[PDB]
């Protein structure tokens, strides 16, 4: 059995840079190697086949070379759309094996979050659960701290958060922190304020509302 | 153009049998010189080949998975399909079907089935013992900088799919990853930035689709 | 006896341009396929749907020999299901093709210093070709909203471009000659067999 080792595992690089990913095959596989790209949440896309042939409609910056047991994929000039995971696959014989995958992240200039907060809707409060949404839109780097305060009572354990993937177009992240409590606990207070602390900010920007159009 | 669609059960349960099929469009499996194949990719991990099959029926399997699976073709409906036996927790994945390049013989007579030329969109299959459950859809009401959204709370299993104005609005959208609340159901948020001059004039409706429970919900969002 | 005119095809002096490829019908003879595959004078040799070894055991009603010239980086488009300018706009093979595709480099025949600009290829079309279509229309292609009325201009391109084969080019851009043998047996009697 042929086993493929791909390096590196991950990869940061800036736009316009040149990057090359490596695939090592444990046995000779002639030129029977293909390279696949997988942008977040999509199917793999064939980039290169027979080690070096470029599939139609694939950008001209993508190039592959190699034969025998060492191969490379090379993005000549990085683009922000080129954020993806890259997999190599040998198709020698009829035992098909992939590489572990190289995840390509884009390094970007520091950026600060547009912040929004959304009150728990009318229709949801009828069900007995209230959820307050705090949104951090389009920032960089990914690191950010969201702190909830309900009348300056610092919340702990009543929220989870979720980071998006780097954007195909501007290579920025977005983040959602949502605080859930019972409808009982929700109306017991006035001032809801999520505190967003981020590197791209002078001092932490906090956005808030007061319950019921207050 | 050749395109490939996946159909599958939202979830199964441990040690059961998993079954997905792939309906080929814009080209016929009959008499075609391609092997058709299945590839799975568990969440966050890499790709694994399962097997591929010709129109004739001839197959090739991944040795590590042969005996738990058998794939077959219904040349008459233009579909092929995978059946995976005695499911473990491990086999939770997105299952992908694919069309190989045209298979050929070389000067000496040696046969090559080639690489995966085209891919389907993939169907996620969760191994579980859980309540299939549609989501509640509550709207998230709103210098020119407006944010509005949907909250799709407490559904199971993955995935849900969100569009805005039935695919009209796509620019500036951000659909977030699902968070698994300790309740055992997934929670998610979909948002979009719009010019604040749009809050009254243009209609903003999020189109939600939770395939495993056959749910569809449209929630309009107004100030 | 009466052998099949394969020399006529492979050893011809003139080759057509890919967009206007040339089809030779072959029937009522006996063909030695071993002369083809027992040869490394060829750079590509892929048969689809039958094995060349099993060729001498079969009989066909027609063999069609389509032949044209493209640059080497495009020979990989002369296959079922491929995509690209050659596959979609010049020579399409069908999903169920039964035949062979044989190609060899001809830099020493089809390159001239300063460029052989006599080989053309279709570059624009409003739709893909059907399998075995052959489209030689020179009608100006409307790439915009302006009707072009046989006058080139802005958004108005003449649909054939020249190859310009120079003997100095990298191999990806050198001229290759291609022959594509189709092994059809219709509702006729088998008339193209192999030897004893
Ligand atoms: C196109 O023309 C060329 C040249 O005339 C042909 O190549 C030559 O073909 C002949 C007959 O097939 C070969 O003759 C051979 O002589 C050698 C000497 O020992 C022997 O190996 C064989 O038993 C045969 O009698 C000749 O070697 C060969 N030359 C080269 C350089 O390949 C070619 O066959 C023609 N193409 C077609 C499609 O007929």
């Amino acid at each position: 059995d042929i086993q493929m080792t791909q390096s590196p595992s991950t990869l940061s690089a800036s736009v316009g840079d040149s990057v090359t990913i490596t695939c090592r095959a444990s046995q000779s596989i002639s030129s029977w190697l293909a390279w696949y790209q997988q942008k977040p949440g999509k199917a793999p896309k064939l980039l290169i086949y027979k080690a070096s042939s470029l599939e139609s409609g694939v950008p001209s910056r993508f190039s592959g070379s190699g034969s025998g047991t060492e191969f490379t994929l090379t993005i000549s000039s990085l683009q922000p759309d080129d954020f993806a995971t890259y997999y190599c696959q040998q198709y020698n014989n009829y035992r098909y094996t992939f590489g572990q995958g190289t995840k390509l992240e884009i390094k970007r200039t520091v950026a600060a979050p547009s912040v929004f907060i959304f009150p728990p809707s009318d229709e949801q409060l009828k069900s007995g659960t209230a959820s307050v949404v705090c949104l951090l839109n389009n920032f960089y780097p990914r690191e950010a701290k969201v702190q909830w305060k309900v009348d300056n009572a610092l919340q702990s354990g009543n929220s989870q958060e979720s980071v998006t993937e780097q954007d195909s177009k501007d290579s920025t992240y977005s983040l959602s922190s949502t605080l859930t409590l019972s409808k009982a606990d929700y109306e017991k207070h006035k001032v809801y304020a999520c505190e967003v602390t981020h590197q791209g900010l002078s001092s932490p920007v906090t956005k808030s509302f007061n319950r019921g159009e207050c | 153009q050749v395109q490939l669609q996946e159909s599958g059960p939202g979830l199964v349960k441990p040690s059961e049998t998993l079954s997905v099929t792939c309906t080929v469009s814009g080209g016929s499996i009959s008499s075609s010189r391609y092997y058709w194949g299945w590839i799975r990719q568990p969440p966050g991990k890499g790709l694994e080949w399962i097997g591929s099959i010709y129109y004739s029926g001839s197959t090739y399997y991944n040795p590590s998975l042969k005996s738990r699976v058998t794939i077959s073709v219904d040349t008459s409906k233009n579909q092929f399909s995978l059946k995976l036996s005695s499911v473990t927790a491990a086999d939770t994945a997105v299952y992908y079907c694919a069309r190989h390049a045209a298979a050929y013989y070389d000067r000496s007579g040696y046969y090559f089935i080639e690489y995966f030329q085209h891919w389907g969109q993939g169907t996620l299959v969760t191994v579980s013992s859980a309540s299939t459950k549609g989501p509640s859809v509550f709207p998230l009401a709103p210098g020119g900088t407006a944010a509005l959204g949907c909250l799709v709370k407490d559904y199971f299993p993955e995935p849900v799919t969100v569009s805005w104005n039935s695919g009209a609005l796509t620019s500036g959208v951000h659909t977030f990853p699902a968070v698994l609340q300790s309740s055992g159901l997934y929670s998610l948020s979909s948002v979009v930035t719009v010019p604040s001059s749009s809050l009254g004039t243009q209609t903003y409706i999020c189109n939600v689709n939770h395939k495993p429970s056959n749910t569809k919900v449209d929630k309009r969002v107004e100030p | 006896t009466n052998l099949c005119p394969f020399g006529e095809v492979f050893n011809a002096t003139r080759f057509a341009s890919v967009y206007a490829w040339n089809r030779k019908r072959i029937s009522n003879c006996v063909a030695d396929y071993s002369v083809l595959y027992n040869s490394a004078s060829f750079s590509t040799f892929k048969c689809y749907g039958v094995s060349p070894t099993k060729l001498n055991d079969l009989c066909f009603t027609n063999v069609y020999a389509d032949s044209f010239v493209i640059r080497g980086d495009e020979v990989r488009q002369i296959a079922p299901g491929q995509t690209g300018k050659i596959a979609d706009y010049n020579y399409k093979l069908p999903d169920d093709f039964t035949g062979c595709v044989i190609a060899w480099n001809s830099n020493n025949l089809d390159s001239k210093v300063g460029g052989n600009y006599n080989y053309l290829y279709r570059l624009f079309r409003k739709s893909n070709l059907k399998p075995f279509e052959r489209d030689i229309s020179t009608e100006i292609y409307q790439a915009g909203s302006t009707p072009c009325n046989g006058v080139e201009g802005f958004n108005c391109y003449f649909p054939l471009q020249s190859y310009g084969f120079q003997p100095t080019n990298g191999v990806g851009y050198q001229p290759y000659r291609v022959v594509v043998l189709s092994f059809e047996l219709l509702h006729a009697p088998a008339t193209v067999c192999g030897p004893k």
